[PDB]
RNA sequence: CCGACUUUGUGAAAUGAAUUUUACUUAUUCCGUGGGUCGGAAGCGGGGCAUGCCCCUCCUUUUGGCUCCAAGGCCCGGUCUUACCGGGCCGAUCC
RNA sequence: ACAGUCGACUC
RNA sequence: ACGGCCUGCCAACCCUGGAAACGGUUCAGCCGGAGGUAGGGUCCAGUGGCCGGAAGAGCACACGUCGCGCGGUGUCCGGUGCGCCCCCGGCGGCCCAUGAAAAUCCGGAGGACCGAGUACCGUUCACGCCCGGUCGUACUCAUAACCGCAUCAGGUCUCCAA
RNA sequence: UCCUAAGGGAAGGGGUAACCCCGGCAGAUAGCGCGAUCACGCGCAUCCCCGAAAGGGAAUCGGGUUAAGAUUUCCCGAGCC
């Protein structure tokens, strides 16, 4: 030996294969996007930003982010959010303000569902 | 009564030093082959003032031994040393203020600085401002020497203890007055909570055994004994003698 | 060819850094060696007293490799060599309606079973292994040997032992017959180990091992002493 | 603070019929390291006025530069087989 | 050492 | 804001040259054969100037028309400082006092190892393409939103300042 | 949010009847890091975590807009990391 140091000798680590599944049941995605969007804001101020802003407003799940806001919205309601914007609200529920890409319309959007 | 302010210390609470600021511990370099069979070369690099420290530090940059890097060393730096001199250090260099050599290698007469009491502490004598030790003798049928301390004291040493030559810098400090409490304030404030001191007769019974009476004054033999308990020994401790020095006793 | 040309190292004390020599000797090993090591060196310093001490003479190599010789003849059934047997002798029973199989011979081991066999003085030679811990077990078997008046050897590896027999470590061995084949062979090893053994009994009992002190100590003592000469 | 016992082993002397003294290193205690040169013998130079057999040396003093992963030699062994890889020691003294 | 223009401040 | 171009403070630095009859210099110092004065350059700071942004904005006027209409005019010129706020530069003084660390980023020494020229090895350049998660964010900050049992003459850390 | 300050917690070990108390005491100290992958090599030094909405620190400006949000989170324009 040239070091008179001793450190400690790198071993083999196996890999787990466990032989049984210490869980069977699979996961649901408990976060799907019904849970993602609650249902839309129709307070007069979210009826503003439809016209003025091109943008829509939902109650969302306090546990989604900015970014399954986006994914959710494409599924459901087949649209295009150029920006999300969120705020968890004073009493305790998050509010995203969602901006459309300016190929759709915030308003036929708000039609097909029906909140103006 | 309650636990007196000398007992407290020993707690280290508040009465911890005040290190924030120091620039690390300052001693030799560890002695190796290369210190005991000849001698390695190093620079000094600056000059530093140490807080908490009457004597300046002096930042010595040897070259490894067996590394290819560099090694920095922080030595208490002997009055006249500078930045740019090469300092040698070993068992072969040669008898100039700022070398470290064994006391073997040192005439009696010598003065030398930061000496070490066992082979490789890397310096525990002489090390205050201004100080020095002196080689008196050598005894090569023991590998030993005798130098006198800064206090007077003749110590037997080994042979290998290294030391440096010269004095320890920044000599002369404690002969200034200070002729202000804020001057000791600041000397303190980067040593330890040690200042100021109320006297024990200024204090009430209870926290101190000076302490009240009518008029201040102690009232008990001032001298305590060596074997007294903690909290108990104030004052004079094991005191050989009182008074003023006179005569022989102040030789 | 004039391009190539040799830089010389001033490998000095002061000079250009030094290679990868070998420092095998200082390394600073973790505590399981270095507290084995300095348990063979504390042996080393104390007294040994004599019943400890009656080790530390083994028997010799030549010796043992003519003795392991013997042992590995008479190796005991393996666990694949005893099933088959068994196997076998379904059928005698079953059909021949009879036991045949003869006594067969080998050595015998295992601490008690040896002890036993001493005692009763069906033992004829008994293999003691130097490195039994905790000693204790084998200390005492050099004097019940030499007292029922059995021949004993100290072979050199309790592993070694244990090789034979198909266990890990077996501490002692026993053989107490030979097949009539062997009589010759068996008869000139026991003559040296009784010679070897048992007849120093009564003088290595009272020879104390230890005390050697270490390397450079002794260089020391020698220098010491010289100059008293 | 003080004594005995324990830890607690080893062997030598002087007064004694126990007491102080000493010596060993492995217990223990302390110190220093990134456990990085320890012990013994060699070698190299040096001093010779018993060619002693011994002592003193160990390839850095110089101006605030730089300093690593070896050049070089020998030897196996592959291959192109008519041009290219693996290895071993020396360099770096031995035990 | 002149001519021109400008100039806020102090005694 | 940001992007260029200019300018180049007070320092620091470079080249030529060789200083007494000493000179250069500050409010103060200080500097010079270890190279001054001089002459000519480099770099540095900038919250400095020009252009782009950007007049299409904002503001002020004046008009004229039903419904975040529309149209028009302009957006200049010097000067001053023991002034005030912020910041900066560069000197000086003080200390038995010498007044954090790390993350992070930049630069260098060395040079093992590496490639083409029907083309492959590159490249800290310019342009172009995508993406940017979580939580706070309202309001008071006090002679009424804090603490003092209160909407209490108390107490409670800051920034701007005609 | 990241980093460290004074300082706090902490694995092996030491103590403790136990709750708990000790971090330098040095232990194959936790983590190994880097080049590699088509595997191996090198190196391992004072070493983990927490600790500042006044310390250190990737990057933004102007103009509009509400009953109540934005001076720089929304709109318009222009940039940057
Ligand atoms: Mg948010
Ligand atoms: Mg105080
Ligand atoms: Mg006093
Ligand atoms: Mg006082
Ligand atoms: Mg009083
Ligand atoms: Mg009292
Ligand atoms: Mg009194
Ligand atoms: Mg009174
Ligand atoms: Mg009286
Ligand atoms: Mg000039
Ligand atoms: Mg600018
Ligand atoms: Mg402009
Ligand atoms: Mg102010
Ligand atoms: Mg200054
Ligand atoms: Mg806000
Ligand atoms: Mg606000
Ligand atoms: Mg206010
Ligand atoms: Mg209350
Ligand atoms: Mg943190
Ligand atoms: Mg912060
Ligand atoms: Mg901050
Ligand atoms: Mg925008």
């Amino acid at each position: 030996r040239t070091s008179v140091t001793f450190h400690r000798p790198k071993t083999l680590s196996k890999a787990r294969d466990p032989k049984y599944p210490r869980i069977s049941t699979p996961g649901r995605n408990k976060l799907d996007q019904y849970q993602i969007l609650k249902y839309p804001l129709t307070t007069e101020s979210a009826m503003k930003k439809i016209e003025d802003n091109n943008t829509l407003v939902f109650i969302v799940d306090l546990k989604a982010d900015k970014k399954k806001i986006k994914a959710a919205v494409k599924k459901m309601y087949d649209i295009q959010a150029k920006k999300v914007n969120t705020l968890i609200r004073p009493d305790g529920k998050k509010k995203a303000y969602v901006k459309l890409t300016p190929d759709y319309d915030a308003l036929d959007v708000a039609n097909k569902i029906g909140i103006i | 009564g309650r636990v007196i302010r000398a007992q407290r210390k020993g707690a280290g609470s508040v009465f911890k030093s005040h290190t924030h600021h120091r620039k690390g511990p300052a001693r030799f370099r560890s002695l190796d082959f290369g210190e005991r069979n000849g001698y390695l070369k190093g620079v000094v690099t600056d000059v530093i003032h140490d807080p908490g420290r009457g004597a300046p530090l002096a930042k010595v940059t040897f070259r490894h031994p067996f590394r290819y890097k560099h090694q920095k060393e922080l030595f208490v730096a002997a009055e006249g040393m500078y930045t740019g001199q090469f300092v040698y250090c070993g068992r072969r260099a040669t008898l100039s203020v700022g070398n470290v050599l064994p006391l073997r290698s040192v005439p009696e007469g010598g003065v030398i600085c930061n000496v070490e009491h066992h082979v490789g502490d890397r310096g525990v004598f002489a090390r205050a401002s201004g100080d020095y030790a002196i080689v008196i003798s050598h005894n090569p049928d023991n590998g030993t020497s005798r130098i006198k301390l800064p206090s007077g004291a003749k110590k037997i040493v080994p042979s290998s203890c290294r030391a440096m030559i010269g004095q320890v810098a920044g000599g002369g400090r404690t002969e200034k007055p200070m002729l202000k409490a804020g001057n000791a304030y600041h000397k303190y404030r980067v040593k330890r909570n040690s200042w100021p001191k109320v006297r024990g007769v200024a204090m009430n019974p209870v926290e101190h055994p000076h302490g009240g009476g009518n008029h201040q004054h102690i009232g008990h033999a001032s001298t305590v004994r060596r074997d007294a308990p903690p909290g108990q020994k104030v004052g004079l401790i094991a005191a050989r003698r009182t008074g003023r020095l006179r005569g022989q006793a102040a030789a | 060819n004039p391009l190539f040309e040799k830089r010389p190292k001033q490998f000095g004390i002061g000079g250009a850094l030094p290679p990868k020599k070998d420092l095998h000797r200082f390394v600073k090993w973790p505590k399981v060696v270095r507290i084995q090591r300095q348990r063979r060196i504390l042996k080393q310093r104390l007294k040994v007293p004599p019943a400890l001490h009656q080790f530390t003479r083994t028997l010799d190599k030549n010796l043992a490799t003519n003795l392991f010789k013997m042992l590995l003849k008479y190796r005991p059934e393996d666990k694949a060599a005893k099933k088959e047997r068994l196997l076998k002798r379904a059928q005698a029973e079953a059909e021949g309606k009879t036991v045949e199989a003869k006594k067969p011979i080998v050595v015998k081991y295992g601490l008690n079973h040896v002890t036993y066999l001493i005692e009763q003085s069906k033992a004829q030679l008994v293999v003691i292994a130097h490195d039994v811990d905790p000693i204790e077990l084998v200390v005492w078997l050099p004097a019940l040997c030499r007292k029922m008046e059995v021949p004993y050897c100290i072979v050199k590896g309790k592993s070694r032992l244990g090789s034979i027999v198909h266990k890990k470590t077996a501490s002692v061995l026993c053989l107490t017959t030979v097949k009539n084949e062997d009589k010759l062979e068996f008869s000139k090893i026991l003559e040296a180990i009784k010679a070897n053994f048992n007849d120093k009994f009564d003088e290595v009992r009272k020879k104390w091992g230890g005390g050697v002190m270490g390397s450079k100590s002794q260089a020391k003592t020698k220098a010491r002493e010289r100059l008293i000469a």
